[PDB]
């Protein structure tokens, strides 16, 4: 049976300032099938009030989703996106990046 | 410019936790406005546009009243396409369907489509004609039939030439001020240091729609195709679109690289150049 | 407006 291993991106809606209010985005794009899982993490830990796009498809039929949250930037605070997927061994993780 | 409207399925079954989850979405260009998932708590089609939100009742009943409809036929599906593969009832497996219809600058009908996927691949699917079927294989020839039988493509013309342009037509008036515009990418580049001799030269395009844009670079006029990491057109959040393209240049020959945008929305294309 | 193997 097909299966495809997502592409993971993650970014801020706007240019990342510090002490201003944003989006946190984690695009996974491709995927096939649509059972996925994905986490947005500030400091290696799971964050709450996440929310994602309606299960939509590609040209050539696989998956995508967009995972995002408000949440302000700071200097130490650090965010990434974990995600799992049948096609990946482990849970992958990818920490933002915002420069870049 | 020209327009399309189109409609996306996915039916998944769940052997062992109830029925299959059926979600549906609805675009016009890159832009949503329709959204239902079985799973929801409402059990309607609802709105994701701020233009659709006050089309009214009567709309709003007759959208989840056929959605309903086609989850029901999607169930069915998922039965028959098991059997037809001999594939055992444990399994969780996938059915995909969508069509919609394009108009061009005079918003009159361009082209329309209806295809269908099992398990992530081309099952079947309508000829630009709107008159006959193209089947991926075996098993998809027996449905080919079927549809022939019952003159089923007769009638995805008729919407497809009809309701569906119609209304694509209804909603680029409605929503004029979100489906008609053009907003030209924001655009910079970024440098940063790898090593002692190279360096990361990445453009960006910003707050762009819609979606369709071409990022690239050169070196001295001759593409780097080859030699650039492009990232996929992505959702900003808010509507709109991003996207980015860096090359590694070794320190001292930034100004050997130029970044190149195109986009609907711009007068002429932008040179970009760390100069 | 939506479509009413």
């Amino acid at each position: 049976m097909i299966q495809r291993t997502p592409k993971i991106q993650v970014y801020s809606r706007h240019p990342a300032e510090n002490g201003k209010s944003n989006f946190l985005n984690c695009y996974v794009s491709g995927f096939h099938p649509s059972d996925i899982e994905v986490d947005l993490l500030k400091n290696g830990e799971r964050i709450e009030k996440v929310e994602h796009s309606d299960l939509s498809f590609s040209k050539d039929w696989s998956f995508y989703l967009l995972y995002y949250t408000e949440f302000t930037p700071t200097e130490k605070d650090e965010y990434a996106c974990r995600v799992n997927h049948v096609t990946l061994s482990q849970p992958k993780i990818v920490k933002w990046d915002r420069d870049m | 410019g020209s327009h399309s409207m189109r409609y996306f399925f996915t039916s998944v079954s769940r052997p062992g936790r109830g029925e299959p989850r059926f979600i549906a979405v609805g675009y016009v260009d890159d832009t949503q406005f329709v959204r239902f998932d079985s799973d929801a708590a409402s059990q309607r089609m609802e709105p994701r546009a701020p233009w659709i939100e006050q089309e009214g009742p009567e709309y709003w009943d007759g959208e989840t009243r056929k959605v309903k409809a086609h989850s029901q036929t999607h169930r069915v599906d998922l039965g028959t396409l098991r059997g037809y593969y001999n594939q055992s009832e444990a399994g969780s497996h996938t059915v995909q369907r969508m069509y919609g219809c394009d108009v061009g600058s005079d918003w009159r009908f361009l082209r329309g489509y209806h295809q269908y996927a099992y398990d992530g691949k081309d099952y079947i699917a309508l000829k630009e004609d709107l008159r006959s079927w193209t089947a991926a294989d075996m098993a998809a020839q027996t449905t080919k039939h079927k549809w022939e039988a019952a003159h089923v493509a007769e009638q995805l013309r008729a919407y497809l030439e009809g309701t569906c342009v119609e209304w694509l037509r209804r909603y680029l008036e409605n929503g004029k001020e979100t489906l008609q515009r053009t907003d030209a990418p924001k655009t910079h580049m970024t440098h940063h240091a790898v090593s002692d001799h190279e360096a990361t030269l990445r453009c960006w395009a910003l707050s762009f729609y819609p979606a369709e844009i071409t990022l690239t670079w050169q070196r001295d006029g001759e593409d780097q195709t080859q030699d650039t990491e492009l990232v996929e057109t992505r959702p900003a959040g808010d509507g709109t679109f991003q996207k980015w393209a860096a090359v590694v240049v070794p320190s001292g020959q930034e100004q050997r690289y130029t970044c190149h945008v195109q986009h609907e929305g711009l007068p002429k294309p932008l040179t970009l150049r760390w100069e | 407006k939506i479509l009413g193997v």
